[PDB]
Parts: C-alpha cells; structure tokens; sequence
C-alpha cells in the first residue's frame, strides 16, 4: 500500500524523486549539495548565516508573508545542515502543502539578501554559535574536523568569531550563484504525487548551469589540538583515514563501530557488548563514556575513538580503549559478536528509517550521493557481506595510519598522540 | 591623511592685535578680556542699579 | 611649499652618498655592529649612531657624507615618496598622533609650526629633486650643526 | 651570557612580561587603551554529569548535524 | 505639461528655496516610522552626504545666510536618493496592514 | 630595537625594533588621500593669513 | 570605539626657568593608563578621581617647548559618556593649582621631577640627545646639578603664581578626535578655565 | 670610577650582589626562580595575578602606605616577570633608597593575601591581558610556547580566560611558599653600599632556607597551531629544538641568529646583510619582515625563522627562508658574514648592559644561575671563541628537528609543516 | 545567571472536551525560544513583543 518510490532525473541534472504515501501530511524537501565543503578561507561561515537566513525576503515573497503564511497554514520550514549538504523542509497538510512549495522555491532560487536584514541577523549567527556551543561535544567535532583536514572539511559549521560583521551580501549571493545551481539539487515529496512536482521544478528550478564549482578534495593533515578549559570532564576524540561513502569498506567500519559500541542499547545500563566500555569498566572506577566515532564523505572519512573520562584519570582510559582496539586488530573477536554488530548496525538503519524526517533525509542523502536510490533491504543485504577480515582489516587501518586528537578540559594527565 | 586638514583664514571675523601671525600674543592678551570683562561688569552694574 | 622637504631628506640620507652608493654604506654599519636612528622634529633634525667606542674613526667619517654627501637619485625619490605616502597612512592609525598635529594646527594656525613635519600629501607626490637641493644648501650649514658624542 | 630576554635581540618584550605596580616618573612609550569591547550572551546553566548511568550516550559516535528552524529550536545532533 | 509645468515645476523649485541651503528635496521630508526605518536602510556614503547636508543647512540657517547661487543644487542635477527605500518601506507597512486586516 | 623619539615631552624613549627602526608599516599600496570639502568656499591660506586690506587700491 | 582630546596653553619656551617649576606642576598631576597598579591609592587626584569613577582610559600632561613659545597641558583617552566629566575633572586640578597648592603635594612633585631628569639619562643616547638638544636650545649644556638647584628652588607660593600665570583665566586650544560630542563647547571649556570662587 | 662588584652567598641560599657606584639613584631588585615554569595544569595564571599582587597589603605595610610612599619618594616599584623567573625591581634617589628597600622586602617576603583584594585584581588581569595580546607578535609567540613545549613552558605569561574569577589567595600563598624561598634568590644593589644589603638580608631575609619545589623538565612535543583570523598580513613562527643556556652550543645559535638576520639595525633598512632578508627580497617584490627567533632557557632552547608577510604571498616568503637556512646549514657561507654575525652580536650585547636596567638584569640573571660575576670581556671572548663548523652544526641541527609552527591570519596560501 | 518562572491556572484533566479548546488556545501563545528564525514577524503577539 506504500506503493513504490518513483525516481526522475532532469536532462539539467535535477534530480526529483517522489512518494506517493497518501498521508495525511505532506513532507517535501530540497537537497543542495552547498555545505560548508564549498567555502575557502575568503568566505569563512558564509554557509551559517545562509541557514540562518532562509526565512528572508525573496524576490516573489516577503519576509513578513513567508513568516505569516507558513504560520497560518501551521506548516513548519527547517533548515538541516553538514558539512557536505543542506536541506530544505517544509512539513504541512497535503491541501496547504502546494504553495507551501512556493515559498520553499522562493527560499532557494529567487533570494534578494537585502543589506539591512544581513546586519540584523549577524547577531543571530553569534547567539546560535553560543548555543550550539554549549555542548562540549560540538567543538570537540570541530576541532578534530579543523585538525584532521588542510583544506575543504577543515572549514566549521559553524562562523568563525572574526567573520561575523564580516560577512556580506554579495558573499551570499555567489555562495548561491556557484552552489545552488541546478545538477546539484534533489527534490524529494512525500504525501505527493509527481506530476506537481516536476511542474514546480519546471516552473522554479530550471535556470542555472549545473556543474558549480567542485571543491579542494580535502587532503588529510594530522596532528592534535589541546583546549584547556577547566572542566569537570575530560573528552578527546582520537581519529584516522578511513574509506569515504560508496567505498567497499565503509559497512566494514560501521559494522567495526557498532562491534566497538556506537550507543546505549539499554536506559542506565552498563553496555555489556560493548568491548571499549568492557575495558574501561574493568579499568576503572569513575563516571565515563567511550564509543567509537564514525564519519564517512564524499571523498574521506574518519574513524575513532571518543572518551569522555575524568580529570585525573584520563590516560587509563584513553590508553585502555585504545588497547582495546589494538587487541581488536590482532583478529581477538568472536564471530558472534559480529553477528551482533551487524544486527546493530541494521537495527540502527531501519529504525533511522521510520519516520518521514529520517526517510526523506535518506532518500535525498541517496540522491545526492549515488542518483540511484535503493531499497533498504539493499543496504541490509549489502551489510550481511561483511565478513570479519574486513573488520580486522578496517582495524589494522585505523591502527597503522596517522591519528589526528581533540582534546578539551584538564589536560594535566592526558597523553599525546607519541605517547599512545 | 590627517596633516591635510589645515585652519581656514579666520581673518574677517579676527581682531585687530590678533591679525599678524609673525607677532606673539600673550602681549595684547590681558587688554581683550579686558575689554569684554570691562562690558559684563559695566552690564552687571547696570542690572545692579 | 616645500613642506616635507627635511622629512623626505630624512628618507633619502640612508640611502646612499657620492663615495657610498647605496646599500653599501648600509652594508658598512652592519658590518660593524652598529645601530643608526634619526628624527626631524618641528624644529631640529637629528642623526645618531649608537656604536662601540673602538670604532670611533669610522663612524664620524659616516656621519660626515651623511650630513653633506647625500645622493640624491631620481628611482629613490620615487621609491620613498611612496614610502612616505605609506608611513603617513600608518601614522593615522596613531591616533594620539593625529590629536598632537590637529592642536599644532590649530594653536598655531597661520604661522610655519602649524605645518606637520611630514607635511600635505600633495608635496609629497609633487616635489622635486631641485627643491631637497635648496632646503639642503639653505638649512644643512656647519653653524647649526652640533655634533654630540 | 645570561639574561634570556636580552639573549634574543628583537625579542625581549614578547618572552617577557614586565608590569608595574608603582608606576615612576617617567611615563613609559605607547601607553595603550583596551577598546570598549563587546559581551557574550548569556545562557542558561547547564546539564553537569555526576554518575555513569548519565554519561552514557554522550559520547559521539557520528558527524555534526545542525539543524535550524522557523519556529522550532536550533538542535545539534551528533 | 509639456510646455509650462516643467517651467513651473523649476520655478517652484527655486522658490520653494531649500536649494539655496544646499539641500535636496529627500532631505526635506519629515521623519516618520516609515521615513526613519527608510533612512536606516541606506547606505554608509548616502547616509553621511545626507547628514553632512542637514548640518550645513542648519550652519547655514543659524547665520541667516544662503549659499552662493552656484552652491545651489540644481533642478536637473537633484537625484531622489532615498524615494525608493520610502516606497518599499511604505509597500511593506502596506501588506502588513492588509494582513492585520482579514 | 632601542630608542624612539616621542612620548610628548620631545624625548628620545625607548620603544620596539618593529616600530622604533620600521616606522613605514607592512602595508604594500597606499590607497588614498581623501580631498577635504568646505561649506562655503573658504580662503584656507597657510601663509600670511590671505590678505589684509580695506578698499580698493 | 575611543576619543583622544588634547587641550593646551601656551608655555614659554626653552629659554625662562619657570618651565622648570611647570614640570613640577606636571609631575604633580601625572600620567596614567589603565595597566598601572596602583589602584584607588595614586597620589594623584585626578588619577584616583578617575579610577573610582571610572572614566579613563589614559592621561597624560605634557610641556612641549620651541624657541620662545610650547604648549602646557593635557591629553586623554576615554570612551563618549566620559569625556565631559573628565574635562571637568581636568579643570579643578589646574585651578587648585592656580589657588590651594600645599607644600607636600610640591615636595612630592619635586621629588618626581628629580627622578625623572635623572633616570632620563641612563644610556648614551639620551645623555646624547641632552647635550645636542641642549647646544641647539639653551646654547650650552645645562649640568644636572644645576638642574637640581632650580628644582631646590620651588615653593608652593611661586608655584601657583606660575600656574595662575600661565593657567588661569587663558583661553586653551583644544583638539578632539573620536565620538567627541559630550565633549563640550569651547564657551564651558573656556568657562571652566576660571573659578568663580578664585 | 666604582670599585668593582661584591658578591656574598647567605647560608640560607640567598646571593647578595651590590655595586657601589655614586650613583644619584640606586636600583634594587630582587630575582627570584618563580616563573611560570613552575605551574602545573591546576593553577594557571597564578604567576600572572602574583605580578600583579606587588601593591597589595602586607604586614609592615598596606596598599595605601606602599603606594603612597613609594609616590611621595618619587620612587618606581615594577616587576618583570620571563617563563622561568620574575624580577622584584625598585628604584629611587640614594637618601630615601632603604624605606624603598622594605617595601620590596614586604612584597617579597610577607604578602598577606587577602580575598577581596585578589577579587578587585582579577579584572585587572583580564585587561593587561587585553593590552597585551593587541599586537600579534605576542599572540604567536605564546601560541608558539604552547604548541612547542609539553610542560613547564606551555604556560603562557598571561593568564588563561576560564582561569579568571577563579585564582584564589590560596593558590598565591602556596606558590609563595612553595617558590619564594631564601635559596632560589638573589637581591642585587646598583648605588648601594655592601654593608646596608647584607644587614638588610640578615635582617629580614632568614624564614624559607629550602630550595623550594623543583624539576618541572619542560619536553619537548613540536606540531601546529594555525589561527585564522583574516588580517591582510601573515605571521609564522617555525622553531626547533635548540640548547640551553650553559653551553657553547648557545653561544653558536646566538652567531646563528645574527648571521642570518636578528632584526633591524638601520631605521627604514632593507637588511642587507641578513641572509633570509637576502633570499627573500630577491624573491618578493612585497614587503616582508624575516627575522631569526632564538629563545634559550636554562633547560631546554627554541630557534626558529620568524616570517610576517602577504596574505597570498605568504608561501615563497616561508619557503625562502627555510631554503635559505637550508642552505647555510650545507656548509655554503663566508667567514666575513660569520665574523659581522659575532660583531653584531657582542655589540648587541654591550649595548644591552650599556643602560643601568640591561646591566641590573643581567647581573639579577647570573647571579640566580651561577652565582658569581661574569665580566663583559669573558663576554667577548667567549663569543670569539666560536668556530665556523659550530654554527653550521648548529643550523643543521635545526633542519634536522621536528618543528613548531605557529600561524596567525589569511592561511590560504601558507603552507603546512609537510611541504616546508 | 537568568530565572525560570511558571504561572499557571487548574485545568480539567483528561475526560473533559474543552482540553481540545485549551489547546487551540495554547497554540495561539505558542512559545518562543531565543534560536528562532522567523523574527518579529511571528504571529504569536507574545513571540512578537518578546
């Protein structure tokens, strides 16, 4: 009764993939491949005050009726970021949602950027940064993403403390003139049909070259970054090179990050199979949290371990996970412990695919990565492949490659990066 | 640059033993303030009365 | 109207005399170790040289050609013309220094202290070798000279 | 050849801090004046983590994600 | 309006007489919400050009005199910098009104 | 690296080497000279105070 | 973000000794900048004035000398909300000078002049620009010890007839640069040059 | 025409060194071993709130009677504080010097310490920081110290911002009694007799006869810190491990500094004798400022190439003056340039002890080190002593180190630590 | 740092309808937060003034 996903590529690039759920709510976003992957050092944070400034005057709607009608309505307009895309959203009632859709196009392809409302929400990015901020989790990524790559991923989310007040319009306007081009868009409708939605993309979408600039390949760096904060907590994220999105040997690191514990299963449990928590819950004694980090690209990816340790206490458990890992790469694992990764990682997947966020964040990540969007008992049978060599050789990898750490709190017992 | 800006003639509306900018001042200082003292003290004495 | 003209001689006397063209005589006081400094005030222009005391002979002889030998080329000129253009833009950022010229000005208005050493920014991009020529005969004589040690 | 400031030439006063707690007679060069800067927000207190059963989940185990809204609150999720 | 009111409209404008205060017609309009909101949506260059020409006028005002009669701004030569900024201040304050409407 | 002349009193202070012996800053390109702009057309002699008469001559 | 307002008077020159009783006026009044850390405890009063009320950034007096003419007076740093308040401020500490010197504030001024004239001239260049300047000035070089005999001179009666001479009831040339309109017209800082108790 | 100086060693440890001169104001300053050396991870900055502790209460005196008595003498109390010792310095005219003497005796020896006091100067420490970090050469050689060294030198001279608000009188008065003790200090007397110090230290000079807590031994890490700020101009500090103080070694890369170039001797120069200005102004047609960093302390030493340039010519710069120093490190120099390298250097050092302050340093220095007095001739010859294959293994031992590399502005096109 | 200050009034419960009616009404209120995008052109006249 959920038929099929129909699947449509433009002659211009356009990607436009719809559902045809017969909701009572319609979902229908827009993913550009304009991230943070695409700024140099010239237009640091440009990306941020774009996310920041969606909800502006267009030239076809102002800023008061877009507020006011998606208000009215009672539809909700978001704007979801990375590093490598954004995404577009409006969520609304399927007889509303059509000219929802208008002022979604308005959004990305028609933006005045008028002088004024830029000076006014330059505050907004620096009280959004402090918000985002206040977890210790965030700059520990964005240090770690600054240090493990020269150019291309090295550049944050999130503004810079510099470029704020620095940031014009015309930036704006040539971030969107060179990234919103039309081969780098997939527009994805649920509660929809098709028919209405190759009209708007016939109607908005169909005017800009589509191949953009492509960007500075990122070429990986290295090294560590140590922020001496004075906290009650430790964290350092210990990183290396692993293989990007679409490679053979990224469900071999997921299924390696769901083997070492990549979340708790179990509210206030004591993660019993999850080998990093195992060690350091036979080491020590003290309130601490170890996972390991997986972050796969386009072109790159990073695979780690993430600690979250005490002050004084902060070298056992560094060194004690990544013996662990050590002692993983060696061929020390059970083939069921596999098996119960392997049913983690599509346990993971299917309940990431439920609701309409998780489902049309996944069918325009598919779009934008391979243009060819398949079906998820494809990507569970794609994960049964995995065999254990693989695994070990995903741990030997992370092992014998060059570690970038980010490091934040007190620093007076953690190690370096030699030390390890 | 700043060493562009330079004072306009004020010479019009200049008094007589300030004109000459080769003679000091500090010499004819003591009978201007003289002079306009001299006229609020001559105003106070007439409110006065 | 020649307004920057013991600024700008100020600039061109370091860079080379008759006997000492150019960076060789800067050559000369590295090679020995010392340091050279100077200023041009509203009223006085100075030329020090800090330096050992057992190369005392050599010193003065620099100092002599700097006082009465100076080259003046036309490609120097030019260079430190812009050379001056830049320091009178990095001497508005100075600010406190801005305020002390701007009360020069107006405490002084009318009479030749008004004028900043450095001067406008037109004789700077106007003046001619022939002019430094005659500011240099008329105001570098031997009885306003002191040399101190 | 002791005194390590004086050992390197150009580089005195930046390996060396000398403040004055009686300031003399003589006015040092380029007194200097802090401008008028700006203040940060202010935020609310936050979530400490005191025992185990808190910590877990905290540590990240995929890439940043922010996400901004019309009218839902900014959220970060890693 | 060919012929005349163009000459008419040159005539008023130098009878009217804040040329003769160096001023421009924009400079003459009195602040609104909409007329300062206009104002502070304009440029750096415009913005200080317009308050340099309002304290010269009150310089020029406070001594009783005019500019010279080739200081005055001309009829041709007058641009109307801020009527567009005006009048999408107006526009918006419009729709605002019409939405506060229904 | 060691002496300046400033400080308000006319006195050779002591200062940095990077501005006491480069007072000329890094800066490549001088950008401007912005042109100064009267009121009325002001008489701004340097020299003698413009004129000084009374009639014609 | 900062305003720097400079006012002045005239002073006489190198060449009349009553410049060394107007440095004695200036070590009186001083210097300071927002590093200095002394605290609520300086002794001078406009330097404590403006850290309790925190008006400040810098200030600084100075006597500026050419062939019979200079500048006497003072430059400031400070913010826009200050700046009124502390030419205020400015003006009572030269009138007190004009009308109520004590002999401990003179004592204590002579002595920083003492130590200033001294440790000036600790090196060879500036006991190098002393005697050059010194030939070009004064026509010859003034000793220290007669330096220190003109200082020994200076009482608190000649001291404010000098600074009545030279301060009171004058009109200042005033420059300002910055956010500088609180600072007031030239009518109150003329105004302000004079007492009307004496 | 003085005598010459007189030495005593206390049996409590302390050096009494005076010289007696006629001078008609004496110097007084105590040299005490209390750095920021001496810190570790838990109280940072304590050694910058302490430099500013020197006008506080005491016992004997208050702040009020301090401040104002040292005022009405005329007199100059400062502290000068380096990363491994801090200089207690008063000065005054000779009748009055011994009232100034106890002062800096009290701030030497009995700080009270009170809470309210501390908590009135931690806002005085945020702003002398401010001030200090206004120019960018003290951000990057802090920077530099803190990517450099591990510990022991990693902390900075000024105190970190979390750390503000949080100092209390508890932290000074353990670093006091911890540091300030009889046998790690020197008190040095220029315009004083011998007899008035020695009964001054016999007097009051006779409470802490340990030598205090020692042996931090900073090590040795290297890496990078890249701090993009956007200015037009690039600074780059690259270092490397380098000797102490104690040896020859230091002697050759102080002849290494000045060969190639340790800063300006000619007012708006061009450097004609410096090689890396050489290299570089035969590369660039921009301006540039290339100099010779070279910071030793008394365990371990940092020499390096200093680089402020271009934003977009910030690479050929960099490059220049390492293969420059590359190429003076093969062997490829003349004896004429060594032997101006040795006049620069000991004429840079007679003219640093020409003024009473340089001298008084340089005494508090030796007298802290080794104790006894090292003439200005042993000096020179000491210099002259230096041979033509000591600094070339002095430079190769530089080429041959892992550097630190410090970053500050537009780092677009400044290279990374792999492409040097 | 900043208070957190809740005013409220007794309301029905579960089996009474005229909840649905009071939810109506919160969603005329609404609520604001401080990392909004929609600015001062909310519809909320308390999201608006805030």
């Amino acid at each position: 009764q959920p038929q099929d996903l129909e699947f449509t590529k433009l002659p211009n690039g356009l990607v436009i993939a719809s559902l045809e759920n017969y909701a009572p709510l319609s979902r229908i976003g827009l993913f550009v491949k304009a991230g943070s992957r695409y700024e140099d050092s010239n237009n640091l944070g440009t990306s941020h005050l774009l996310r920041l400034a969606s909800s502006l005057t267009t030239k076809g709607a102002s800023s008061f009726k877009i507020t006011r009608g998606i208000e009215a309505v009672g539809g909700k307009l978001s704007v979801t970021a990375t590093r490598e895309n954004m995404a577009y959203t409006v969520e609304g009632i399927r007889s509303d949602i059509e000219i929802l859709m208008e002022f979604l196009l308005n959004v990305t392809t028609a933006p005045e950027f008028r002088r004024w409302e830029v000076a006014a929400l330059r505050s907004q990015l620096k009280i959004d940064k402090a918000v985002a901020f206040q977890n210790s989790q965030t700059r520990i990524i964005e240090n770690l993403h600054d240090v493990a790559y020269k150019n291309a991923l090295a550049n944050p989310l999130y503004c810079p403390d510099y470029r704020m007040g620095k940031i014009t319009s015309e930036e704006l306007h040539y971030f969107v003139q060179n990234h919103f081009t039309s081969a780098r868009m997939a527009l994805v409708g649920l509660g929809v049909s098709h028919s209405v939605l190759k009209q708007v993309a016939e109607q908005f979408l169909n005017m800009r070259g589509g191949l953009g600039l492509a960007g500075a390949k990122a070429k990986y760096r290295g090294g560590e970054i140590r922020e001496q904060n004075g906290d009650n907590l430790v964290h350092a994220a210990i990183v290396a090179e692993s293989a990007a999105i679409g490679n053979a040997e990224a469900n071999a690191f997921s299924v390696l990050q769901h083997l070492l514990g990549a979340g708790p299963h179990i509210k206030r449990g004591n993660n019993t199979t999850s080998l990093l928590s195992q060690s350091v819950a036979k080491g020590s004694h003290q309130p601490f949290d170890v996972s390991a980090f997986n972050a796969s690209y386009s072109d790159s990816g990073l695979f780690g371990i993430y600690t979250i340790s005490q002050a004084a206490a902060a070298g056992e458990v560094i060194n004690a996970a990544y013996n662990q890992v050590k002692a993983v790469a060696q061929g020390n694992l059970s083939s069921a412990d596999v098996q119960a990764a392997k049913n983690k990682l599509k346990a993971g997947y299917l309940m990431s695919v439920e609701t309409s966020e998780g489902f049309l964040s996944e069918i325009g990540s598919q779009a934008l990565a391979a243009g060819s969007y398949m079906p998820p008992s494809t990507v569970l049978q794609q994960i049964d492949s995995v065999a254990d060599a693989d695994v070990v050789k995903a741990a030997k990898k992370f092992v014998s490659g060059k570690k970038s750490m980010a490091a934040s709190g007190n620093l007076g017992h953690t190690p370096f990066l030699d030390e390890l | 640059s700043h060493t562009d800006v330079k004072v306009p003639d004020f010479s019009d509306y200049r008094r007589a033993e300030v004109l000459d900018s080769t003679k000091s001042s500090k010499e004819s200082s003591e009978a201007r303030k003289g002079f306009s003292y001299l006229v609020t003290a001559t105003t106070t004495v007439g409110v006065a009365y | 109207k020649n307004n920057g003209a013991g600024y700008f001689l100020e600039h061109l006397a370091f860079k080379g005399t008759k006997n000492r063209p150019g960076n060789a005589l800067e050559k000369e006081v590295e090679s020995i170790g010392a340091h050279l400094n100077a200023y041009s005030t509203r009223e006085h222009t100075a030329y020090l040289i800090k330096a050992l005391s057992k190369d005392l002979p050599k010193v003065v002889e620099l100092l002599a050609d700097i006082v009465q030998n100076s080259s003046l080329e036309d490609s120097q000129i030019e260079k430190e013309r812009d050379v001056i253009l830049r320091e009178m833009q990095e001497n508005d950022a100075s600010m406190q220094n801005v305020v002390f010229d701007y009360l020069h000005a107006t405490a002084f208005q009318g009479t030749p202290l008004a004028q900043a050493v450095e001067g406008p920014s037109e004789n700077v991009r106007r003046l001619s070798r022939t002019d430094l020529t005659d500011y240099l005969n008329r105001h570098y004589k031997a009885p306003r000279m002191v040399l101190a040690a | 050849m002791l005194s390590v400031a004086a050992r390197s030439g150009p580089f005195a006063p930046v390996l060396s801090a000398t403040s004055r707690g009686v300031a003399g007679a003589l006015r040092p060069l380029l007194q200097g004046a802090v401008p008028a800067a700006s203040e940060p927000p202010v935020l609310d207190v936050k979530r400490p983590f005191l025992c185990r059963e808190s910590l877990s989940g905290q540590a990240a185990a995929r890439p940043l994600v922010a996400t901004v809204g019309l009218n839902v609150p900014a959220s970060v999720r890693f | 309006s060919s012929k005349w009111l163009d000459g008419f409209r040159k005539w008023y404008y130098n009878a009217a007489g804040f040329n003769k205060l160096g001023l421009m017609r924009d400079d003459t309009l009195h602040e609104t919400e909409d007329v300062k909101e206009a104002i502070r949506r304009l440029p750096e260059d415009l913005y200080n050009d317009r308050m340099f020409r309002i304290k010269r006028a009150l310089d020029l005002t406070m001594r009783h005199q005019i500019l010279p009669k080739d200081q005055w701004t001309k009829y041709e030569e007058d641009k109307f910098y801020l009527e567009p900024y005006l009048k999408e201040v107006i526009r918006e304050r419009k729709e605002r009104e019409e939405w506060a409407k229904k | 690296m060691y002496y300046k002349f400033s400080s308000f009193t006319q006195k050779l202070a002591g200062a940095w080497a990077s501005e006491a012996y480069t007072p000329q800053g890094l800066k490549p390109v001088s950008t401007e000279a912005p042109p100064i702009i009267f009121a009325t057309p002001t008489k701004l002699t340097s020299s003698v105070t413009a004129y000084d008469y009374s009639g014609k001559n | 973000p900062l305003a720097h307002v400079a006012i002045a008077v005239e002073g006489p020159g190198w060449a009349n000794p009553d410049n060394v009783t107007l440095q004695v006026a200036n070590a009186i009044i001083g210097h300071y900048d927002c590093t200095y850390g002394g605290g609520v405890h300086l002794s001078s009063p406009l330097a404590s004035v403006a850290v309790a009320n925190k008006l400040c950034q810098s200030f600084q007096t100075f006597n500026i000398s050419y062939s019979d003419t200079g500048l006497l007076g003072a430059h400031f740093v400070c913010d826009a909300m200050s700046i009124d308040d502390m030419v205020f401020f400015l003006q009572g500490q030269w009138m007190r000078l004009c009308t109520s010197a004590t002999e401990s504030e003179v004592t204590r001024g002579k002595n920083i002049l003492r130590n200033a004239l001294v440790s000036h001239l600790d090196g060879t260049t500036p006991v190098c620009e002393d005697i050059g300047r010194s030939l070009l000035t004064y026509g010859r070089r003034i000793p220290l010890a007669e330096w220190e005999s003109r200082i020994q001179e200076v009482d608190a009666q000649m001291l404010r007839d000098i600074c009545s001479k030279y301060f009171y009831d004058q009109c200042p040339a005033v420059a300002g640069y910055g956010p500088i309109e609180q600072l007031p017209d030239y009518n109150r800082i003329r105004s302000g040059m004079f007492w009307l108790r004496f």
